[PDB]
RNA sequence: UUGACAUUGUGAAGAGACAUAGUUUC
RNA sequence: GUUCUUUGUAAAGUGCCUUCGAAGAGUCGAGUUGUUUGGGAAUGCAGCUCUAAGUGGGUGGUAAAUUCCAUCUAAAGCUAA
RNA sequence: UUGACCUCAAAUCAGGUAGGAGUACCCGCUGAACUUAAGCAUAUCAAUAAGCGGAGGAAAAGAAACCAACCGGGAUUGCCUUAGUAACGGCGAGUGAAGCGGCAAAAGCUCAAAUUUGAAAUCUGGUACCUUCGGUGCCCGAGUUGUAAUUUGGAGAGGG
């Protein structure tokens, strides 16, 4: 059972892995199906959006951190500053989180902007019965896209200060290299008697 | 109130007034029946936190348990398979014996529907618990929207299932790195992540 | 802090002008609170000492500081409980049998 | 689970209907596959959008 | 398909193509990788030395991302301007008013210095560079900003 | 089968220490 | 959509000042045995022995002492897609 | 002598409830060997089959004692991916997950621990009447060893 020059290959099939195939032959079906999901809940929706405003948010780690992208809910900070409590800005179709923290006030703001963009371009119906019949727009998520901020500009003055960015690289890692043993040395000469 | 007194006199165990109480106590239920009907929760600052409430359709019921290991079953210790399979007397069973207790005492009482279940006592031979029930037929219960929940089909025998609190621990459900194994439950993410998914166009 | 601005050494990352948000009450889970001070002190006397207390507190006196933590971090969970307990038992001592 | 579908890559599928949209004109094809359009004014034959 | 298959242009011979002799068997090597030590090491010292034993560390809970950093050279570099506004900027090689160029945006960890870009300034703004990227770079009158 | 720990409590005499007051252990 | 009773000397929302701010125990945690896991000086589960605290507690995938920092808030509960 | 209370019993006592079946899917327990390793015991088959207890139209999970280490994210479930990877492994045969990213769907919350103390404000049942999935009057009873209102950490409470 090993010949010729071929790639070595790991295939997990020793288990009765045939009592646990999943072929989506319901592709097709799930996709009407799930379209049709839809079509209900607009129509039992009344006028309202098939969504809930959500807020910009950075995302995390090293590799996306340039990037932002849709939060979950508002945070009960932002809420404030927009003129609103939480339990109102439930109703009204915005989303609102309690564990999310803000640090970061471009972002902070960013939201509050969202926030005063989307209670103008709502209306809310009294509450009587009246219903002023107003037509569904059925995406909060569409309405007001999220964007990624512009940095800088196109073209600038080139400015060098001289003191290259490899080498400060390079210093910048090495002074955290270092770190602690120069710091036990600033302890071991502390204790000069 | 007199519950945060209960509360912190209880968490000593050794202090000497307790052990004089917890002696006493464990020859008295040892006397009556392995499963007897409570009459009143004896730690009504543990039930209370735990679900419990003074009206009628709450009941509590104290049971023990033999205490140790599994024996493993089987005829003279023989195994007849693979020597790692050969052991029969270090082996140690998966769910606690509080586990046990809520078993055997909702099964006793199958009209009602257990809650929760609290440590009593214990010696070298059984553990006491005592199980805090609720009758989901009165209608103190089915009125109450905060207990009535408790009425529904989906919570027959739920210490049959892993559903009453020890039950969730033991089946490992938790957030987290540590918990990925069983944490949507063990044997369906097992069967998830040991399914072949194949699709129409083949990806 | 402050974040650097470059991407490897000390703070490093991306500056970002910041905002430090209200504090959350869960993050005091753990503050004594008046109530439970008094309820513990008057359980505590009405209770009296453990076993492996009482053979704590007559290590501190008559072997030192060292072999008590020693042994009460066998005892109880590890080191840092027992640090705090013979801790405890060292204020048990001082504010009785002293002044 | 024997593979029933096809993956085709989307722009070699255009360049065959692309293909196939082309030879509608070109007669001779249209005769050699059935269709009787000897009596036809011309091909491509557009009608009118009244249709 | 079947059609094509050498099996239907085996029928009616005996052995199926697979010998008189050595015929078709379950498993005469062994399993999969069996053997690997023994009767099959001439075929993987050859074909795949390397495979038994260990080399460096172990990394227990490696996060691949924390290491996430593509490269690109300055053999591109100008690809990451769009065309149109691009050559408006190879003309007039100029400092006060050069290109910007976020690699970071672009996606790149790193810029590397594979090879020539032209004698115009650029502004480069990224997290890491090769110490020659910076001095081809800079050759051209540009700057390196780094950035996070 | 043998040991240790838990179930395990109460007196008394004799040993064992802060090193010839009694908390502790055999 | 309509119509009838006003549920109220009722109930709720929001700004400032001050004082407070109760938060789950034979549990957490520990030793050991066994099982299980990709989890490696130990991923989860369970038995026996030990057993907490309150500026505490858990986690931070290499054991330990020291000093920090980050992040949640266990040992009680319901819940559509 | 009479009346309570606690604990414990008895009725063919008033009214209810559990059992069994089904079991594709689901929540648990318990638990193999054939097999693979060209032998074989650890390993593998497999946390599989058989055995046992328990539900529903789904169940289970779920509003973080989470993930991270970022400019941080933000209940759960599933799909695409991460990845045949980090890792485990007579480091042999073999095995093997997670965080980020995109997407489906979206939803949030309540108890315990608090003196109503200028008024147990709460509830089962019996009974009469009614406009009966219920309401009201009345009477036994539950309940202070605590039933309501209020509060749930995002908070929140008391005075102003
Ligand atoms: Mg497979
Ligand atoms: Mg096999
Ligand atoms: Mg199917
Ligand atoms: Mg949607
Ligand atoms: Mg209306
Ligand atoms: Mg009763
Ligand atoms: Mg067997
Ligand atoms: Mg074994
Ligand atoms: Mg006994
Ligand atoms: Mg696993
Ligand atoms: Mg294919
Ligand atoms: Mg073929
Ligand atoms: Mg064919
Ligand atoms: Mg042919
Ligand atoms: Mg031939
Ligand atoms: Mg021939
Ligand atoms: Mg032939
Ligand atoms: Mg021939
Ligand atoms: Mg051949
Ligand atoms: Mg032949
Ligand atoms: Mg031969
Ligand atoms: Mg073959
Ligand atoms: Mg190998
Ligand atoms: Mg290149
Ligand atoms: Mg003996
Ligand atoms: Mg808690
Ligand atoms: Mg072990
Ligand atoms: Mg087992
Ligand atoms: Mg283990
Ligand atoms: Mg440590
Ligand atoms: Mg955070
Ligand atoms: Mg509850
Ligand atoms: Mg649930
Ligand atoms: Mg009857
Ligand atoms: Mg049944
Ligand atoms: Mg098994
Ligand atoms: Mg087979
Ligand atoms: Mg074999
Ligand atoms: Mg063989
Ligand atoms: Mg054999
Ligand atoms: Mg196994
Ligand atoms: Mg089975
Ligand atoms: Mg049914
Ligand atoms: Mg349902
Ligand atoms: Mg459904
Ligand atoms: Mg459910
Ligand atoms: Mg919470
Ligand atoms: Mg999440
Ligand atoms: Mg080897
Ligand atoms: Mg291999
Ligand atoms: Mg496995
Ligand atoms: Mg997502
Ligand atoms: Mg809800």
């Amino acid at each position: 059972a090993i010949s010729k020059n071929l790639p070595i290959l790991k295939n997990h099939f020793r288990k009765h892995w045939q009592e646990r195939v999943k072929v989506h032959f319901d592709q097709a079906g799930k996709k009407v199906s799930r379209r049709n999901a839809r079509a209900t809940r607009a129509a039992k929706i009344a006028p309202r959006p098939l969504d809930l405003l959500r807020p910009v948010v950075r995302a995390p780690t090293v590799k996306y951190n340039r990037k932002v992208r849709a939060g979950r809910g508002f945070t009960l900070a932002e809420v404030k500053a927009a003129g609103l409590t939480a339990a109102y800005a439930r109703t009204i179709g915005i989303a609102v989180d309690h564990r999310r923290q803000n640090r970061n006030q471009e972002i902070f703001d960013a939201n509050v902007q969202r926030l005063k963009e989307y209670q103008s371009k709502i209306i809310v119906f009294p509450r009587n019965g009246k219903a002023p019949e107003a037509e569904q727009v059925l995406s909060a998520a569409a309405t007001f896209p999220i964007a990624q901020p512009a940095t800088d500009v196109e073209a600038r003055a080139v400015q060098d200060n001289g003191e290259s960015a490899f080498r400060t690289l390079r210093l910048a890692r090495s002074e955290k290299k270092f770190r602690g043993i120069r710091e036990k040395r600033a302890r071991e000469k502390a204790e000069a008697e | 109130g007199a519950y945060k007194y209960l509360e912190e006199l209880q968490r000593k165990k050794q202090s000497d007034v307790l052990r004089f109480l917890q002696r006493v106590r464990v020859w008295e239920y040892r006397q009556k029946n392995v499963i007897h009907r409570a009459a009143r929760p004896t730690r009504p600052d543990k039930a209370r936190r735990l679900g419990y409430k003074a009206k009628q359709g709450f009941v509590i019921y104290r049971v023990r348990v033999r205490r140790g290991n599994r024996k493993r079953p089987v005829p003279k210790g023989a195994t007849y398979g693979k020597p790692t399979n050969q052991g029969v007397n270090e082996l140690k069973y998966q769910r606690s014996l509080r586990a046990t207790a809520e078993e055997r005492v909702g099964r006793r009482a199958a009209n009602l529907r257990v809650l929760n279940s609290y440590w009593v006592n214990q010696d070298s031979t059984y553990k006491y618990f005592e199980v805090i029930l609720v009758d989901p037929q009165h209608k103190a219960i089915r009125r109450d929207a905060r207990y009535n929940w408790i009425c529904d089909p989906v919570h027959k025998h739920r210490e049959a299932r892993g559903l009453t609190a020890t039950g969730k621990k033991s089946r490992g459900i938790n957030k987290g790195h540590k918990f990925n194994n069983t944490k949507a439950g063990r044997r369906k993410t097992w069967k998830r992540q040991n399914t072949l998914s194949l699709w129409r166009y083949r990806k | 802090t402050v974040k650097t601005g470059i991407a490897i050494g000390l703070n490093k990352g991306k500056k970002v002008t910041s905002m430090t948000p209200a504090p959350k009450i869960s993050y005091k889970k753990g503050a004594a609170s008046n109530r439970t001070k008094f309820v513990r002190s008057l359980v505590r006397e009405i209770a009296g000492l453990s076993p492996y207390e009482r053979r704590l507190i007559d290590l501190i006196r008559n072997s030192g500081e060292k072999r008590a933590r020693k042994v009460a971090k066998k005892r109880l969970g590890s080191f840092t409980r027992a640090k705090a307990k013979v801790e405890e038992m060292n204020n048990i001592i001082a504010a009785s049998r002293r002044h | 689970w024997r593979k029933w579908n096809v993956k085709v890559n989307h722009n070699e599928k255009r360049y065959a209907t692309a293909s196939a949209i082309a030879a509608t004109a070109v007669a001779s094809l249209v005769l050699a596959r059935g269709h009787r359009v000897e009596k036809i004014p011309e091909i491509p034959l557009v009608v009118s959008t009244d249709l | 398909p079947s059609r094509f298959t050498k099996t239907r242009k085996h029928r009616g011979h005996v052995s199926a193509g697979k010998g008189r002799i050595g015929k078709h068997r379950k498993h005469p090597g062994g399993r999969g990788m069996a053997g690997g030590q023994h009767h099959h090491r001439i075929n993987m010292d050859k074909y795949h030395p390397g495979y038994f034993g260990k080399v460096g560390m172990r990394y227990f809970h490696k996060q691949q991302a924390h290491f996430w950093k593509p490269v690109l050279n300055l053999d591109k570099l100008w690809t990451l301007i769009p065309e149109d506004k691009r050559d408006q900027y190879l003309k007039s090689a100029s400092k006060e008013t050069a290109p910007v160029i976020d690699t970071l945006a672009a996606g790149y960890g790193k810029i590397l210095g594979k090879g020539r870009i032209p004698n115009v300034p650029v502004i480069v703004k990224a997290r890491f560079v090769s110490k020659l990227a910076e001095e081809k770079i800079r050759a051209a009158g540009g700057v390196v900003e780094l950035i996070a």
